[PDB]
DNA sequence: CGTACGACGTCAGTCAGTCGGGAGGACTGTCCTCCGG
């Protein structure tokens, strides 16, 4: 029997929602991979819900099958299932009919049975009270079931890259990025989406809503446009894929009807233009199919798979894959045929008879990579790629070395990583490569949580490899970010190799992040070795907030080492980047409606704008007690340093100096700051005295701090000049990755190291306290993964030969929650103390990248406000909603 | 004749020597000559050929559809419009 | 404590600069009459 290939769908923001067959009280269930002790990972619980077609005021069907809008461009939190009967039902994810919220919570748009607007929050089963809902069975094939479904896209452009190369004559690899435009039909702007669905019985829907109003319309018609009923309702279609073509506003639908047993072509025309978009269909061909093959073994249809191809490509005809499986022989052909108009001096033309040593018991194309995966029978996956139809893990071996580029590689999948023995498919419900190629998800009928396969390597000992391998994973990473992807399937895989490296030589492991990480700057053509002004947008980009993360993740498990602190202290230091200059900006505004708005007092809205100028300085407060915390930090192992220089447990003070851009960033911050003070002396609070106390509190802070702003300015300011005239002396890169990631020097500059102990000692301490730095308080910084988890679980738990992913049932019985796997005790956003009350409310968010756990996004206590009010303000924490500090998602934590 | 662009679109003398000229080049600026630009000519020839051919869509346009939607789209700037005005048949 | 002087801040007035209506006027092309072929 055919597989699921569509029960399960991977949301480009993570959530895996995919069909349930099993509880009596749920259909769907939506869960996400959330990482337990830093090293390991395990799924999120799965958050049951059910799905009816009377959600709108009972019995509940079965879900046919579920599409993640995750298409193209489009935003991907749009999820619309359809079920058994035929009813599409939309949910939307990460927005709330009042505010919003995180991506784990559910809401409807509405409800087909007819159509209409019913907005509302839909709610989990398990916390819901038991209901009156059985499981009844739709086990009828109706014609309104629908077969294939399929999203329509927005008129913005896609930019990926295709693949890659080994430039010999620089020794590097090169990849080029191509912008591929829209192709197919896309829907305009003044359409808020529009979706489409070919019914069983050849009825077509074509769902869409207007971006200026909330009521739904809806648009059928069927594809056998007879003037006679008796064949309208017989269109009875195998197989129906709907594969968009070069040809404005038309999709190819490929069916193939075993009333006439012919495979039967068909074109779909759209006239967007607000007029309600025009639907037209034109019939085009219809061929049959071979009976036999060259040698005398019949053949039999298996499946029909139609690739979606682009005009990127050099034919952009899609490739008509009619599967044939020659009888009582392990034989199985794929015949390839090709639309082509017909010229003059439509048709299909057979290019080729391609022939599989093994049956295949499922097809699945992958999104933006044009690769044909070929689920065999004894579990092995084959991905043909789309160009070529050349084996992806055997390419390296048969590839024509020479020639002008060298060792073309696309995938991780081309160094030969290749999956286990996977589960047979008779136990599998159903199965799904992950997006990256890196490893599988598997389904099992006794297993109650999804499992996980990651790919392996059986030249583990070879070390001449090493340099292929880091930079197939690097270019992974590439595409993945082009295409918006989360990308933590990818993660998974490069730790358990790193961590089979390092249990033969840990020396050899360290050498392999560096290398690894390298090729992801010569990629993205970015460079730590340019001059200072690009040096300023590496800051704002994106791409930190996860290749930062990489080697907090590919770090992990190397107990008391810097490579891991000194990603999370810049990574951190953007989060107190984002606290300063993010309100910086948004006070500076604040100067000038004080002026214009200065001719009605006695108004309404005054009052409350009054309140909230001085109210929002007063949140900075214990974002600048860590602010101050934080330099005393490096302060204080300046002091230990100079006792004993060789001591390399302490060597991650040496890269945070180095840094180029944090000595800037940090004296950006301290010229804001100065900034800041000199307007509020220049512009102080005048009407209420009482208000004064923050505007005051901040100057206090600053002058009471143990060590002088002005002094410690300076520091930076110098190591700048004396790092830059060191590169004249001597031209060298690898000085500027070794300041920002390796947190070492090199030992060719040794002479260099010993210059930060002995001018450190003259330059700042001269002018503050000794004896008291030496014996402040700066623990709990939580900077160390140490203290973020608990003691309890921070320990490898299983052998790496069981894998990396662990499932929940073999945690303790104390640390099965999401609650006892981390220290919560401090907030990691406004950096403020968490007491009971907003502990026990529930109302805090966990990270599932870092474990961090913060209660940003919500109203605060009145206790924590200037004044104790009833008053709600919405406060800066609403930024970080569903995103955190690291780029991970922040979920609701379980009670 | 020609004035510079930026004299042009000042509204002062221009000095119009080559190839700047005295405000463009004391002043600091780039100073252009301009191609004339194109337009109908205005004959009476011409007139005539687009009154007639507007007359003879509209007489056209009347056999088809009612005044009312002739004085609308005589109207219209907009592309959006001239097509949704013809979707509502 | 009270008065006087100085300094700062605010308001008004004047000057300059710039967008703009449009005058000046060479010119394009109209649109008559009626020559002379
Ligand atoms: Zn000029
Ligand atoms: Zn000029």
């Amino acid at each position: 029997m055919m597989l699921g290939e569509h029960l399960m769908s991977w949301s480009k923001t993570g959530i895996i929602a995919y069909s349930d067959s099993q509880s009596s009280n749920a259909n769907i269930c939506l869960t996400f991979l959330e990482s337990i002790n830093g090293i390991n990972w395990r799924f999120h619980t799965p958050q049951k819900y059910v799905l009816h077609p009377q959600l709108h005021e009972q019995f509940f069907y079965n879900i046919s099958s579920i599409h993640w809008n995750n298409w193209f461009s489009l935003p991907g939190d749009m999820l619309a299932v359809c079920d058994e009967l035929g009813n599409m039902t939309m949910l939307i994810t990460g927005q709330r009919p009042d505010r919003a919220t995180t991506y784990e919570k559910l809401t409807m748009v509405f409800q087909d049975n007819k159509i209409y607007n019913h907005v509302m929050p839909l709610k989990p089963v398990d916390k819901l009270k038991p209901m009156n809902i059985e499981r009844k069975q739709t086990r009828k094939e109706y014609n309104t079931s629908i077969l294939e479904f399929r999203w329509l896209t927005s008129s913005k452009s896609v930019i990926v890259s295709q693949f890659c190369a080994f430039d010999s004559s620089s020794n590097t690899y090169r990849s080029r990025a191509q912008q591929v435009p829209p192709y197919g039909v896309y829907h305009p702007p003044f359409i808020k989406y529009a979706c489409l669905a070919i019914r069983k019985n050849g009825q077509i829907d074509f769902w869409y809503q207007f971006s200026n109003s909330k009521d739904h319309k809806k648009i059928t018609l069927q594809l056998l446009d007879t003037s006679n009923q008796r064949f309208k309702d017989l269109q009875w279609l195998e197989f129906a894929r709907i594969t968009p073509m070069n040809d404005d506003q038309c999709m190819l639908i490929t069916t193939y009807s075993k009333l006439s047993k012919n495979i039967s072509f068909y074109k779909l025309h759209v006239n967007w233009n607000l007029n309600d978009p025009s639907l037209k269909i034109q019939f085009i061909l219809s061929t049959t199919l071979d009976p036999t093959d060259d040698e005398g073994h019949v053949l039999k249809l298996e499946n029909l798979h139609v690739v979606s191809k682009s005009s990127i490509e050099k034919d952009p005809s899609p490739e008509i894959l009619v599967l044939y499986n020659v009888c009582d022989t392990s034989k199985s052909l794929v015949k390839r045929y090709r639309l082509a108009p017909t010229q003059l001096s439509y048709n299909l033309r057979r290019h080729s008879d391609i022939v599989l040593d093994k049956k295949v018991t499922l097809i699945t194309s992958e999104m933006f990579d044009a690769f044909v995966s070929f689920y065999f029978e004894d579990g092995t996956i084959e991905s043909y790629n789309q160009n070529d139809w050349k084996l992806e893990t055997e390419r390296l071996i048969s590839q024509s070395q020479l020639g002008k580029f060298k060792n073309i590689i696309a995938s991780p999948l081309s160094a030969g990583f290749n999956y286990g023995k996977l589960p047979l498919p008779p136990s599998v419900e159903w199965m799904k490569v992950s997006p990256s190629m890196c490893g599988v998800i598997v389904k099992q009928y006794n297993k109650k949580w999804p499992q996980f396969y990651a790919a392996v390597q059986k030249n583990y000992a070879d070390p001449e490899k090493d340099s292929i391998n880091a930079t197939a994973l690097a270019f992974g990473y590439v595409k993945s970010l082009h295409k918006q992807i989360s990308a933590e399937d990818l993660t998974i895989a490069a730790k358990t190799h790193i961590l089979r490296i390092s249990f033969l030589d840990r020396k050899r492991a360290k050498e392999f992040i560096t290398t690894l990480l390298k090729s992801l700057y010569s990629f993205f053509n970015i460079s730590p070795d340019a001059p200072k002004e690009i040096m300023d947008k590496i800051i704002t980009s994106r791409p930190l907030q996860k290749i930062m993360l990489l080697q907090l993740e590919l770090g992990s498990c190397f107990s008391q080492e810097n490579i891991e602190e000194m990603a999370r202290v810049i990574l951190y230091l953007k989060n107190v980047l984002f606290a300063f200059n993010g309100v910086a900006r948004n006070f500076h505004f604040a100067i000038e409606q004080i002026s214009n708005n200065s001719n009605q007092q006695q108004n309404p809205k005054l009052f409350q704008t009054i309140f909230s100028k001085q109210d929002l300085i007063h949140s900075l407060i214990p974002v600048a007690k860590w602010f101050v915390k934080f330099i005393t930090y490096l302060t204080q192992e300046i002091l230990i340093l100079i006792n004993d220089p060789t001591n390399k447990e302490y060597t991650l003070v040496h890269g945070i100096f180095g840094a180029k851009m944090s000595r800037t960033l940090i004296l950006s911050i301290l010229n804001e700051i100065k900034k800041v003070t000199q307007i509020v002396a220049k512009f102080p609070e005048t009407s209420y005295p009482i208000l004064n106390e923050s505007s005051t509190f901040l100057k206090l802070v600053l002058s009471e701090s143990p060590v002088d702003f002005e002094k410690f300015e300076t520091f930076l300011v110098d190591v700048n000049n004396k790092f830059i005239a060191l590169c004249e002396q001597q031209p060298s890169q690898e000085r500027e990755f070794s300041l920002l990631v390796k947190a070492e020097i090199p030992p060719e500059y040794a002479k260099v190291g010993d210059f930060l102990l002995q001018y450190a000692n003259n330059a700042v301490i001269s002018h503050a306290n000794a004896a008291a730095v030496y014996f402040a308080d700066t623990s709990g910084l939580k900077i160390s993964n140490s203290e973020f988890f608990n003691p309890e679980i921070f320990h490898l738990l299983q052998p790496l030969e069981e894998g990396l992913i662990i499932d929940t049932d073999k945690l303790p019985i104390k640390n099965r929650t999401s609650k006892s796997f981390s220290k919560l005790l401090y907030d990691d956003v406004t950096c403020d103390k968490l007491s009971v009350s907003e502990i026990s409310d529930g109302k805090l968010k966990r990270c599932s990248r870092c474990g961090s756990v913060t209660r940003a996004g919500n109203i605060i206590s009145s206790d924590k406000t200037i004044v104790p009010t009833s008053i709600q303000t919405k406060r800066w924490p609403t930024m970080y909603t569903r995103l955190c500090i690291c780029s991970g998602m922040l979920f609701e934590m379980d009670g | 004749e020609q004035a510079c662009d930026i004299c042009r679109l000042k509204k002062l003398k221009c000095s119009k020597e080559k190839p700047k000229c005295a405000k463009c080049l004391k002043n600091n600026w780039e100073c252009r000559y301009s191609p004339k630009t194109k337009r109908s000519p205005l004959t009476r020839a011409h007139l005539t050929e687009v009154e007639s051919r507007l007359e003879r869509l509209e007489q056209l346009f009347l056999l088809i559809f009612p005044r009312e939607d002739l004085d609308m789209i005589l109207k219209m700037d907009s592309l959006q419009d001239i097509k949704a005005l013809l979707t509502g048949l």
